[PDB]
């Protein structure tokens, strides 16, 4: 799967 | 953060996933959260 992390 | 997002391969929207979680292809229908389990649901903001 294509994933990305954002800085929550 | 860090919030994990996955992109639906059908509608291209990004969906939040629980921390620590996958198939090669992923779709809204596979969402553990029933609120975001249909491609019609608008993408959540960052
Ligand atoms: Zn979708």
């Amino acid at each position: 799967a294509r994933t990305k992390q954002t800085a929550r | 953060s860090d919030q994990t997002w996955v992109q639906c391969d059908a509608c291209l929207k990004w969906r939040k996933l629980p921390d620590g979680m996958l198939p090669e292809k992923w779709y809204c229908s596979n969402n553990p959260d029933p609120q975001f389990r249909n491609c019609e649901v608008p993408e959540e903001p960052e």
